[PDB]
C-alpha cells in the first residue's frame, strides 16, 4: 500500500455582513 | 382502604410563573450549556428568555 | 528557501523526543496582545515594566489580534429622507449678499 | 445601617470616586489636571439660579426596589439613558422624604420598602435631608418646574474650567477644553462615573453643615467638577481629535455652552430632551446645594 | 380593548371593568431618520393604586450589555430561599444573621 | 369574592400527597459548578422554572 | 515585481469593515480548562486556525 503526500489551507468563510431585524438592547 | 389521598407525583402548585415576552429582543451570542445542565436549568431558561 | 515555514515535522520521534529539525511556529504567531493608546496593534510586554512593542514595526508575522468590529450591520435600512421646499415667487428670490 | 461620619460618608474608602485614565485608576483630580483650555471671545456670565420649587412629588407607594443610584448616575453620564423622566422611583424618593418613613436607602444604591436588615444602609435622617431636595428631580419634565437648561451650564463651566480669580469675577470667557488622550477617552470616562456612588457624596452634600461640610466641599470638588465634565462633553456643541506629535488631543467645544444636542455620537454620551430637562433640574438642585 | 370615556361613566355599578395598561419599558428607541411626530400622544385613564403586583420579573433584556434598564425588576430573594422544615414540620426561609 | 372561596375551598380540600417521580443523579463533572452547588445529589426530571 | 504592486494595491483599496459573526458562549465546564483559560466569554464560530 502506497504512501501518499497531501495538502490543505485555511478555507475563507467571509460572508457579507447579515441584516438581522431583531435588536439586542432597549 | 379509604382513598383518603391523591397519590400523585411532580406535584403542581397553586401559583405558578405567567410571562409576556417581546419577541424582536434575541441576544445575538449563544449560550452552550451542558446537556445535564440543560436538563436542570432549561425549562427556567426557556421561560425567562 | 524555507522562509513562508512556520512549523516543520509535525510528528513525534521515540514518543517523546522531537525530530532533529523539526520547527516549532515562533512566539508572535500567538500573541494576541492589545490595542495600542492610539489603537495600534501591539505585541505584549516582554519584561514587566517596559511597554509592547508595536507588530508593524518588527518583522514577525503574528496570527491572533485584536480587530474591532460593529456588533450587527450598520445599514439599519432607515435611510434619511427630507422635506425640500421651493421658493415660492422666482422673481423674489434674493440671488445677492455672497 | 452605616452611621455616619463627621466628614461625611465620602471619607469611607468604600465610597472612593476614581476614574481609569488610558485603563489606569486615578483619582479624578489627577484627570482634570490633563485638562486645559483655550479661551475665545465669547463670555460666560453666570446668572442667580432660580430657587427650586417645594413641591416633592406625591410620595405614592410602589411595588418593588427602587434602584434609585441606577438612576440618577444613568440619566446623567450613563449612554443613552431611558425613561429618565419616570415618575415612580422619585415618589418613593420623596417617600424616604418623610420624618419616620419605613423605607431605607441601601448602600447599593437601593430603596427597599420594608425594614429588610441584612443590606447595610445610610442614616435615615441623613437621606431625609437627601431626598427632600432630590426628589425635586421627580418634576424635571412636568412644565411648571422645568429648569433652564441653558443658563445653568454657564456655571457648570465655571466649575470646571473656572480659575479661582474668573470664579470670584463670577464670569469667564467661553473656553474649548483639550487634553492628551486614548480613543473613547470620553466614553470610558462616563463608564468611569456611571459607577460612582453618588448618593454617598449627595447624602454628604444634603446632610452635612457647617464646617464639616465646607471642608467637604473643598475635599470633593474634584469629584464634582468630574461629573460636570462628563455632562459639558454631553453638551458640548462639538467634540474633536488634534494629531500634535504622535499624541492625540481631544478637544471639547465649547465648555459652559449647552447646545442642545440631542443626536447621539461616537464622541461622547449625548442627552435626548428629556435627559437635557433632568440634568438640568439636577444640575439647578445640585448647584442651589453647592452655594450655600 | 378601546374605552370610550362614556363607558367609564356609565358601566353599572358592581359589573367588573376590565382595563389594559401598557408596560412600554421595553420599546426601543426611534430611528435617528424617522420623521418628527408633529401631534402628540395624550392618554386619560390612569390607576389610582398600584396595579403590577404579580409582576417578579420585569424586562429581562440588557441596556448596553451591562446596565441595567431603568424600572426592570429582579426577583424578590424569597422566590428563591428554599430554606427548611421546622422542629415540628413548618415550611422556614433560611436565618438572616448566623444566631 | 365567589371565586376567592373557590380557591379556599379547594385548597381546604387537597388531598394530593406526594410520591417521587423520575429522578436524575447527574455526575458533578456534567454539571456546570454553580449548578453543583445548588442540586443536591439528586433531582426530579421535571424541574420546574425557578 | 507587478504582483507585488497588486498585492501593495489591493491592501491600499480594502474597506472591508468587521460586523461580528455568529458567536458561543460556552459554559466553562465545557471547556477543557487550557482553552477556558485561552477563551474569552465568547467566540466567534470561524475561529479560523491558530
Amino acid at each position: 500500500k502506497i504512501a501518499t503526500a497531501s495538502s490543505a489551507r485555511q478555507a475563507d468563510v467571509e460572508k457579507p455582513a447579515d441584516v438581522t431585524f431583531t435588536i439586542e438592547n432597549v | 382502604l379509604s382513598d383518603d389521598f391523591k397519590q400523585i407525583s411532580d406535584p403542581k402548585g397553586y401559583l405558578t410563573y405567567s410571562v409576556k415576552y417581546e419577541d424582536q429582543f434575541t441576544k445575538k451570542d449563544k449560550l452552550r450549556a451542558s446537556e445535564a445542565d440543560d436538563r436542570i436549568v432549561g425549562p427556567t431558561v426557556n421561560l425567562f428568555k | 528557501i524555507s522562509v513562508a515555514r512556520s512549523m516543520r515535522a509535525i510528528v513525534n520521534h521515540n514518543e517523546v523526543d522531537r525530530p532533529r529539525g523539526a520547527v516549532a511556529p515562533s512566539s508572535y504567531e500567538m500573541d494576541t496582545g492589545t490595542l495600542s493608546r492610539n489603537g495600534d496593534l501591539l505585541y505584549s510586554p516582554v519584561a514587566n515594566g517596559q511597554v509592547g512593542i508595536p507588530k508593524l514595526e518588527v518583522d514577525h508575522i503574528s496570527f491572533s489580534n485584536v480587530v474591532s468590529m460593529m456588533t450587527a450591520n450598520i445599514r439599519t435600512g432607515d435611510d434619511m429622507a427630507v422635506e425640500r421646499v421651493n421658493p415660492d415667487d422666482v422673481r423674489a428670490i434674493n440671488i445677492r449678499n455672497a | 445601617m452605616l452611621q455616619q461620619p463627621t466628614g461625611g460618608y465620602t471619607t469611607l474608602e468604600q465610597f472612593a470616586f476614581t476614574i481609569r485614565n488610558d485603563g489606569t485608576n486615578a483619582t479624578p483630580t489627577q484627570f482634570l489636571q490633563l485638562l486645559s483650555y483655550e479661551a475665545t471671545e465669547n463670555e460666560l456670565v453666570k446668572k442667580t439660579i432660580p430657587t427650586p420649587e417645594t413641591h416633592l412629588p406625591s410620595a405614592r407607594n410602589v411595588p418593588g426596589n427602587v434602584y434609585i443610584e441606577d438612576a440618577i448616575t444613568q440619566a446623567l453620564f450613563g449612554i443613552s439613558a431611558q425613561n429618565v423622566n419616570a415618575h415612580g422611583y422619585f415618589s418613593r424618593l420623596s417617600a424616604l422624604a418623610l420624618p419616620n418613613t419605613s423605607a431605607r436607602l441601601g448602600l447599593d444604591g437601593v430603596i427597599y420598602n420594608s425594614e429588610t436588615i441584612n443590606i447595610p444602609f445610610y442614616d435615615p435622617a441623613a437621606v431625609a435631608n437627601f431626598a427632600a431636595t432630590y426628589a425635586k428631580l421627580g418634576n424635571a419634565s412636568t412644565p411648571r418646574y422645568r429648569a433652564d437648561m441653558i443658563d445653568i451650564y454657564a456655571h457648570v463651566g465655571l466649575e470646571l474650567a473656572g480659575t479661582d480669580a474668573e470664579r470670584a469675577a463670577g464670569v469667564m470667557p467661553v473656553k474649548r477644553a483639550k487634553f492628551d488622550s486614548w480613543e473613547g477617552s470620553l466614553i470610558s470616562l462616563s463608564r468611569d462615573v456611571v459607577n460612582w456612588k453618588i448618593l454617598a457624596f449627595l447624602i454628604d452634600l444634603c446632610s452635612l453643615e457647617g464646617e464639616a461640610l465646607r471642608a467637604f466641599k473643598t475635599r470633593n470638588r474634584d469629584v464634582f467638577r468630574m461629573m460636570l465634565f462628563i455632562m459639558s462633553t454631553a453638551v458640548a456643541a462639538n467634540v474633536v481629535n488634534r494629531k500634535v506629535t504622535k499624541r492625540v488631543d481631544r478637544v471639547l467645544e465649547y465648555i459652559g455652552v449647552n447646545s442642545m444636542r440631542t443626536a447621539g455620537r461616537t464622541a461622547t454620551i449625548t442627552y435626548d430632551l428629556s435627559r437635557h430637562e433632568f440634568a438640568a433640574k439636577f444640575l439647578q438642585l445640585t448647584f442651589t446645594r453647592w452655594n450655600a | 380593548q378601546h374605552v370610550d370615556a362614556e363607558s367609564i361613566m356609565t358601566a353599572p355599578k358592581g359589573k367588573l371593568f376590565h382595563l389594559q395598561f401598557m408596560d412600554g419599558l421595553l420599546r426601543p428607541e426611534p430611528s435617528a431618520f424617522d420623521p418628527p411626530a408633529s401631534g402628540e400622544d395624550m392618554r386619560l385613564i390612569y390607576p389610582l393604586q398600584p396595579i403590577s403586583v404579580a409582576r417578579s420579573m420585569r424586562a429581562i433584556v440588557n441596556h448596553n450589555e451591562v446596565d441595567r434598564p431603568r424600572g426592570a425588576v429582579a426577583p424578590s430573594s424569597y422566590e428563591m430561599d428554599t430554606g427548611t422544615l421546622s422542629r415540628n414540620g413548618d415550611l422556614l426561609y433560611s436565618p438572616v444573621a448566623n444566631g | 369574592v365567589s371565586g376567592l372561596l373557590m380557591v379556599l375551598f379547594k385548597v381546604m380540600t387537597d388531598n394530593r400527597l406526594v410520591i417521587v417521580g423520575e429522578t436524575t443523579t447527574p455526575m458533578s463533572n456534567t454539571l456546570s459548578t454553580v449548578v453543583n452547588n445548588v442540586l443536591r445529589t439528586t433531582y426530579h426530571n421535571n424541574v420546574g422554572v425557578n
